[PDB]
């Protein structure tokens, strides 16, 4: 209902109409709206790129975000390329400029098919970026969403041992933001209940887990 | 005639679209060839087909950021096509 009033001649209008048509499995209309937004953005791109590249990065990020919608089509069409495009997404996100304002919209156009619980290697970096950029209240929300239960409500219950990277990042965030004493006991208990876990894990073939647990313990 | 070049470029782009991640052993020489046919164009050959097949072998192989430094003239020649 909101996108119906956005003008159709602007770049944002075509972009959002393409996203909406893609949400309801319309692979022919979405391609046309994408191709229209392409030139609607190319106008201002060539208008702004004549000065400097740092001036045109604001449109280059939008063009990159628009060129990632076809990969969403391939994700929703061919099941064999899902992990490969899910990996090239992480490989391509490491080249952009570390700013939360554009990372948010890139991850939002990216989470159209990948839930935060399916690729958390790219959301832990987002939480760390929000923490380093002074926006700790968004890093806390991201870490809570990745965990599944907000530990700031049950001050006595331990932290969920599942997803060890997420709880490690949460303890780091708790130490950094407010409390330097509770995070200490939390990390002690985490190290204890994580060292008491590798003993019962007699891995004979899957060797991609013991080394990661050892690095985390270090 | 450039018809053979356009034909082989189109078929090699279709092949790269067909077989993904099994062409990573070939993308380097393909890049060195297709950038020398795109940039420093001694003749007036078809640039759209070369551009399309170049963009087609980076969405299948996953060559995202490395060519930006392996070929430091790629971004400039990609931006010039908006003003030329
Ligand atoms: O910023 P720090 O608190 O010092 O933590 C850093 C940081 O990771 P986090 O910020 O996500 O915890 C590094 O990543 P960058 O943000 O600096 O790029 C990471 O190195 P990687 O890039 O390889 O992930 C490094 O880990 P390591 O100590 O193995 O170098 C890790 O340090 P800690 O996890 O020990 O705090």
């Amino acid at each position: 209902e909101y996108t119906c009033m956005i003008p159709r001649d602007t770049h944002d209008g075509a972009f959002y109409r393409a996203v909406l048509a893609l949400h309801q499995d319309l692979f022919s209309l979405a391609q046309q709206c994408i191709d229209k937004a392409r030139d609607l953005l190319d106008a201002e791109l060539t208008a702004m790129a004549g000065e400097s590249y740092s001036r045109a990065y604001g449109a280059m990020v939008s063009c990159h975000m628009l060129s990632e919608l076809e990969e969403v089509i391939q994700y929703k069409l061919v099941p064999e390329r899902r992990e490969i495009i899910r990996q090239i997404w992480w490989e391509r996100l490491q080249g952009c400029q570390r700013i939360v304002e554009d990372w948010q919209k890139i991850l939002m156009v990216r989470s159209l098919v990948v839930s935060p619980h399916e690729d958390m290697r790219t959301w832990l970096k987002y939480a760390s970026l929000c923490g380093k950029s002074g926006r700790l209240a968004l890093a806390h929300k991201t870490l809570v969403l990745l965990l599944g239960v907000d530990p700031s409500r049950q001050l006595d219950h331990p932290l969920p041992t599942v997803h060890p990277q997420v709880t490690y990042a949460y303890m780091k965030n708790m130490w950094k933001s407010a409390r330097k004493i509770d995070a200490f006991q939390h990390m002690q208990h985490f190290v204890q209940t994580m060292q008491q876990q590798a003993q019962h894990a007699i891995a004979t073939e899957d060797q991609q887990h013991k080394q990661e647990l050892h690095k985390l313990m270090a | 005639n450039p018809g053979v070049i356009n034909n082989v470029l189109a078929t090699i782009g279709e092949l790269a679209q067909v077989s993904g991640l099994e062409m990573r052993k070939w993308v380097d020489e393909l890049f060195i060839i297709i950038m020398d046919m795109l940039q420093d164009s001694s003749l007036l050959a078809k640039r759209q087909v070369a551009l399309w097949t170049l963009g087609q072998l980076v969405a299948s192989t996953g060559y995202v950021v490395e060519p930006y430094r392996k070929y430091p003239t790629l971004l400039e020649v990609l931006l010039n096509f908006l003003k030329t």
